[PDB]
């Protein structure tokens, strides 16, 4: 099959003398050896894998050039048009000029070394009148090309519909978010086979999704002989490569009306695999690539990647400001009018009590009554301010939900056990948003976090409980629309008080009609609409990022118990007792005794405390007694 | 090291993986010895599998016979070693939990094999391996990218002279009793009666069971859920349930294939 | 707005004010509360409900039609699952109409919630685990479930919309088709003249 053939502006005898020029003579001059032989020297030493080329060294380059009076023949634009091809170029100059090690490497450890070293011995018999390797085998780095800055085609982000046939082979950048993620698996760079009959190892280097292998030894060894031995692939030999494939999307908000959302393949390999997972939002550097199947299948080959997105010092900045327990629970969503003693129970449910063998160590509060009063905002606050917190609602999380299951991926074929909310919320904190709506599934596995602190799974052969320790914050808002004020919840509430009784509190609200109390929450929420700032003065609220601080702080301060508290928390419960001797279902039990000895050990946490304070009892008490008297309603 | 973690650079060599076992296949044969019969002659000769392929002798062994092509296998009179492929799951404890668990292919050979079972959390110890894969059985033809797995060599889970010693003690029915759950208060007639419903009684067959059978009352607001929850920790294969909207036929077993419920 | 519409003033008023509608508050920390309006048209068919949705989305701009929130996706051709847009992620600092709204099913209205409290809608399959800006005014309308409305009845109640669900809206509005003969006279001879 005869083939035309076309004179083109081009030479890479050239550019391959410029690029060797490029490597052994730049450095970052307008910071002020060259930059890179300095990391080739520590490619050498086999500290480093991920050889990294700025094109904005090539463009600093290209203009030192220019300055002295020299065409550099613009390498960037040659590097953004055909990527691929000085991939190679560049790899042959560092295989050409990379220096000798430094490090000590125990150099026989390598296989590659041995392997190599006895072909040279075997072709130094020959030698005496009695390439060595194709060079991807020995080269042990990874190479990529990183874009242009803003100052160049390569800097600009370009969303996947804006990808044309026209930048094939070009160094483009995407911009979109990661749809799916595959699993890492090796791909062959080459194969190496033994040969049975003479020892002669042989290569094959792979550049293609497909190969064949090879049968026959062609090596001179057998084939002068006329011996016709046969090859045998070894992976100990054969150069492998990490290859990963990740699918990207271009943002929701990209999408043309009507139009569907356009998606595109991103092979990534090396080092700079796993860089990436789902739901990233991320801008990616590639050479855009066709695949075979006219129409060619295509893809982007991954080069540089850009995501989208001391303390045990400086908590000290908080302490010694002082009653930073008040100030803290008066910085849980400061929008928020009033209702201090929920915040200041809700922040113990994030610091936690105490586990110990088993003892149950987490707290756990349900909010009822009338809907509304910036409630789902508080549950959502909450989850942005704590650490391991989940936002749930009793139907919503609708996807993987928060009751487990094992399920397949049916958009493939595989199988596979995930875990739902609750174990997301594992060693953390779960908010149930419309928690009256829940169905028995739902309710069973918050029964099996409060009676287990696991979710159990028992489908398809498989019997398993997974782990499931986690603070519940809820919200029982009734049915019928509003509550009577003055009846038990459970005229108002679907929940059965069994599942009620398990909460160490429970704050039954009420949306009230009252002129007075209207006008303070009306003068509250119009004066944060007016003034955009400090939700109220002498509050002083601390930002999120500085508070996770002391709550990290706060959480790891275990107590150990006090005689004081063991005689106060015996005499505590007695005297609820006698409240209890009995209008509503807020009766004294061991599980009531247990919410305050574990909200007393959040607050000796809180006063970083090892001793638990008989006043850690008492307040723990008037959460108690204010949830109760709440109730009470 | 993780499931996640493992690379290029661990292809030959030895691992260990903490996991939870999926699933896992039937025994498989594999050959281990060819069995050749000569059409002609019915003289018999043996060939070790050598990297999975038969070395087929071309020509008949026995120089009074020596015809070419003459060898036909005998499969039933070769001679298999067993193996069992089983997928090993990342736990869900282990992941970054915003995205999936991985899973990995494990082999593992002749008496290892059926060493552990579906929901069983195991360690391997093994050969990290890999292998190309057609891209059409008809042809020789390879994916550039192999399949990876583990080759087994060694698996792990996650007397009477004490007891006659225990056996004489005169306290020893409030000595158990007070043991399945002394954290909670002591209850010991429940405690009592959960005892006798751990030793259980015999069986005579002729139905009749040697079983025992308890129902806890009292308030919702008392601590026997908690003597369940360790009752169910002590026994040897219990399980725990709860009864609300609780299905005749999900508590029991359900719909094809019929599986096992909760008290089955 | 809708000449041709017999009476409906304050309608057509709460309509040019949802067009023209209320500014966003992001307080210190970044802390988000919504600025825009949702409205929602329940009555009786043959109402202006419907022809008021045509003139508000021909005078709008960056508005969607619809008769929601966001989800992931396959189809035949497919062998990957894509997160997609509904009306609000569209209408994002635009709007939605929203006609026969009382239609909508369960995994839609579960998810209302999120537009109408946070204006954001969240994913939760597939390792997606993400949240989408879909900050819109929404202007819906809806029709009984059986029957002529019922006047004495609540929306809640001549349709099975929950109360939990209605009271996100900002204006909740009650039209009927009232028996008036000068405006009977006057729609009549208009459709006669069609
Ligand atoms: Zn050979
Ligand atoms: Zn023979």
């Amino acid at each position: 099959a005869a083939l035309p053939s076309i004179q083109l502006p081009v030479d890479y005898n050239n550019l391959f003398n410029e690029i060797t020029d490029f490597l052994v003579t730049f450095k970052q001059d307008t910071l002020s050896g060259p930059k890179y032989m300095a990391m080739l020297q520590k490619v050498a030493n086999r500290e480093l894998n991920s050889v990294i080329i700025d094109l904005d060294d090539i463009l600093q380059y290209q203009n030192e050039k220019f300055l002295q009076g020299t065409q550099a023949d613009d390498l960037v634009s040659a590097i953004q048009q055909n990527a691929n091809h000085f991939t190679e170029l560049f790899c042959r100059a560092i295989d050409n000029n990379m220096p000798l090690p430094t490090k000590e490497i125990d150099y026989k450890d390598d296989v590659l070394d041995v392997i190599l070293n006895q072909r040279r011995l075997r072709n130094e018999r020959m030698l005496s009148d009695r390439e060595l390797f194709p060079p991807n085998l020995t080269r042990r780095y990874f190479l990529y090309f990183k874009p242009l800055s803003q100052n160049a085609i390569s800097s600009k982000p370009l969303s996947v519909r804006q990808i044309k046939g026209d930048f094939l082979g070009q160094l483009i950048t995407v911009r979109g978010i990661i749809t799916r993620v595959s699993d890492v698996k090796p791909a062959v760079e080459v194969i190496a086979y033994t040969c049975d009959q003479c020892g002669y190892e042989v290569f094959q280097e792979v550049n293609s999704r497909t190969f064949t292998p090879l049968s026959e030894c062609t090596s001179e060894e057998c084939s002068q002989n006329q011996t016709k031995g046969q090859l045998f692939m070894s992976t100990r030999a054969s150069k492998f490569s990490a290859f990963q494939e990740c699918k990207i999307q271009e943002l929701s908000q990209q999408v043309p009306v009507g139009h569907i959302p356009r998606s595109l393949n991103i092979h990534v390999n090396g080092t700079l695999v796993r860089s990436l997972s789902p739901g990233d939002i991320v801008d990616v550097t590639g050479i855009f690539l066709p695949a075979p199947y006219l129409l060619t299948e295509t893809y982007l080959e991954a080069q540089f990647v850009r995501q989208h997105k001391d303390v045990e010092e400086r908590v000290m900045e908080l302490i010694t400001s002082g009653d930073v327990y008040n100030r803290l629970a008066k910085s849980i969503a400061p929008e928020i009018y009033g209702n201090l003693d929920v915040k200041k129970a809700l922040l113990l449910l994030l610091v936690g009590g105490v586990d110990k063998r088993k003892i149950r160590g987490d707290i756990n509060v349900c909010l009822m009554g009338d809907p509304g009063v910036a409630k789902s905002q508080l549950l959502k606050a909450i989850c942005k301010i704590s650490p391991r917190g989940v936002y749930t609602t009793g139907k919503g999380s609708s996807g993987v939900g928060l009751t487990a299951a094992v399920m397949k991926d049916p958009v493939t074929d595989e199988m596979i056990l995930e875990g739902g909310a609750l174990v997301l919320a594992d060693n953390g904190i779960c908010c149930i948003d419309e928690f009256d709506k829940m169905d028995e599934s739902d309710r069973t596995a918050i029964h099996e976090v409060m009676e287990q602190q696991t979710i159990s799974i028992s489908k398809a052969g498989i019997n398993t409980t997974l782990n499931a320790r986690t603070s519940i914050l809820a919200a029982a808002n009734p049915l019928y629309g509003r509550y009577n004020p003055r009846l038990s919840p459970l005229d108002n509430i679907n929940l059965p008080a069994a599942l009620l009784s398990r909460f160490d509190i429970l704050f039954l609200m009420l949306d009230i009609p009252s002129r007075d109390d209207d006008e303070k929450l009306a003068e509250h929420v119009t004066y944060v609409h007016m003034h955009n700032k400090q939700p109220d003065l002498d509050f002083t609220p601390v930002e999120p990022s500085k508070m996770r601080e002391y709550i990290a702080y706060a959480k790891t301060k275990r107590p150990v118990m006090s005689e004081a508290v063991n005689d106060y928390v015996v005499q505590a419960y007695i005297r609820l007792r006698q409240d209890s001797k009995r209008f509503s279902f807020g009766q004294a039990t061991p599980r009531t005794l247990l919410g305050i000895i574990r909200l007393s050990q959040a607050l000796a946490k809180l006063r970083l405390a090892d001793m638990v304070d008989i006043d850690d009892v008492e307040e723990a008490l008037r959460l108690v007694r204010v949830s109760k008297e709440s109730l009470y309603q | 090291k993780g499931m996640r973690e493992l690379n290029p650079n661990d292809i030959d060599k030895l691992i260990n993986l903490k996991g939870l076992v999926l699933r896992s296949t039937p025994v498989i044969p594999d050959m281990k010895v060819a069995f050749f019969k000569c059409n002609v002659c019915d003289h018999t000769m043996a060939v070790e599998i050598d990297r999975g392929v038969i070395q087929e002798p071309a020509r008949c062994e026995r120089i009074d016979c020596n015809e070419p092509n003459s060898m036909s296998l005998i499969h039933n009179r070769c001679s298999f070693a067993d193996k069992q492929v089983i997928k090993l799951q990342e736990t869900p404890d282990f992941v970054p939990d915003g995205q999936t668990p991985h899973s990995i292919s494990l082999c593992v050979y002749d008496e290892l094999v059926d060493s552990c079972r579906a929901g069983d959390r195991i360690e391997v110890t093994g050969t990290f391996r890999s292998i190309p894969i057609r891209a059409n059985s008809r042809q020789r033809v390879l994916k550039s990218l192999y399949k990876t797995y583990v080759d087994v060599v060694h698996v792990k889970k996650v007397d009477l002279a004490k007891i006659r010693e225990v056996a004489a003690r005169e306290d020893l029915y409030s000595l158990l009793a007070r043991s399945i759950a002394p954290s909670i208060y002591e209850l010991e007639d429940v405690k009592k009666g959960i005892l006798l419903q751990l030793f259980g009684g015999t069986n005579k067959t002729f139905r009749y069971r040697g079983d025992i059978n308890i129902l806890l009352c009292g308030d919702p607001s008392t601590s026997k859920s908690q003597i369940l929850q360790y009752v169910h920790k002590i026994t040897p294969r219990g399980v725990y349930t709860s009864g609300k909207g609780s299905s005749a036929v999900g508590l029991t077993a359900y719909i094809l294939v019929l599986e096992s419920g909760a008290l089955v | 707005l809708a000449p041709s519409i017999y009476g409906h003033d304050h309608i057509k008023k709460a309509i040019l004010l949802m067009l023209m509608g209320g500014v966003e508050k992001n307080l210190e920390n970044g802390s988000h509360l919504r600025g825009d309006i949702n409205i929602l048209m329940v009555g009786d068919p043959s109402t202006a409900k419907s022809q008021l949705l045509r003139f508000v989305l021909n005078t709008a701009s960056l508005a969607i039609a619809t008769t929601l929130t966001a989800a992931v996706t396959t189809d035949r051709e497919t062998g990957e699952r894509r997160l997609e847009a509904g009306a609000m992620v569209l209408a994002d600092r635009g709007v939605v109409c929203i006609d026969e709204f009382d239609k909508m099913t369960d995994v839609d209205r579960v998810a209302i919630h999120e537009v109408m409290e946070q204006q954001t809608v969240t994913i939760a399959k597939a390792g997606i685990h993400t949240t989408l800006n879909a900050r819109c005014s929404v202007i819906a309308a809806a029709n009984p479930v059986f029957g002529q409305y019922d006047v004495n009845r609540d929306p809640h109640q001549n349709i099975a919309l929950p109360d939990s669900l209605l009271s996100r809206f900002d204006l909740l509005f009650v039209v009927t088709d009232d028996i008036n003969e000068i405006r009977d006279r006057s729609i009549s001879e208009h459709v006669l003249r069609t």
